[PDB]
């Protein structure tokens, strides 16, 4: 039981770091929006498939 | 001869008692071993996940 609790503790920090460094990936790639509801990655459009 | 036969009968009674106790003890051992094996498996699994 003790060892299982310790493992859960460690997994918490693992997921914390995962989201931490996934938040920094927005510093490189921005996803944006404007009033007409078009979307831009790095300022270039990408409409829906159709 | 009669006394010897009576002593043998009592010995048989005690043998039956011992046999019943053995059966109960074996059931207990079975249950314990089941739990022990399951615990060892779970212990190893948790250790691997930790690593």
């Amino acid at each position: 039981t003790a060892k299982r609790e310790l493992f859960l503790k460690t997994n918490a920090q693992l997921t914390i770091r995962c989201r931490q460094l996934l938040s920094e990936l927005s510093y490189i790639y921005p996803i944006d929006l404007n009033e007409h509801k078009d979307y831009f990655v790095c300022g270039v459009k990408l409409p829906n498939s159709e | 001869r009669k006394i010897v036969a009576e002593n043998l009968e009592k010995v048989q009674a005690e043998a039956e008692r011992l046999d019943q106790e053995e059966a109960q003890y074996q059931r207990e051992y079975s249950e314990f071993k089941r739990q022990q094996l399951e615990l060892d498996d779970e212990l190893k699994s948790v250790e691997n996940q930790m690593r």
